[PDB]
């Protein structure tokens, strides 16, 4: 109970505004995955004939 | 009981930075969690391309 509350500390230098760019850095990182999952969603839309309603190959 | 001593030695100088970098570690460790989440959702639908 005492070590896991330390390892929710390391990634951060004990400087506040230091702590500010970095969390500003990891919002930046979540809109670039978030675009990146929309565009592999669209392209999702057009092949045609045929083949029922159904098929293998 | 050694372990337990030099354990609440270390976390006991963090706890002196205040409210306010809890509120901020907080808020870092919500949004690696979300990063984490979406990488980890976008990697399980590449692997679907029949």
């Amino acid at each position: 109970a005492a070590k896991e509350k330390l390892n929710s500390y390391l990634d951060l230098a004990p400087n506040p505004s230091l702590v500010k760019v970095k969390i500003e850095e990891a919002k930046r990182e979540l809109k670039a995955t978030e675009v990146e999952l929309t565009t592999k969603v669209n392209m999702m839309e057009f092949v045609v004939p045929e083949p029922s309603k159904r098929r293998l190959k | 009981k050694q372990e337990l001593s030099t354990s609440r030695q270390i976390l006991s100088s963090y706890e002196f930075l205040g409210p306010e970098f809890e509120g901020l570690v907080q808020e870092y460790t919500r949004l690696k969690d979300k990063i984490k989440d979406n990488r980890w959702m976008l990697q399980e639908l590449s692997k679907s391309l029949p």
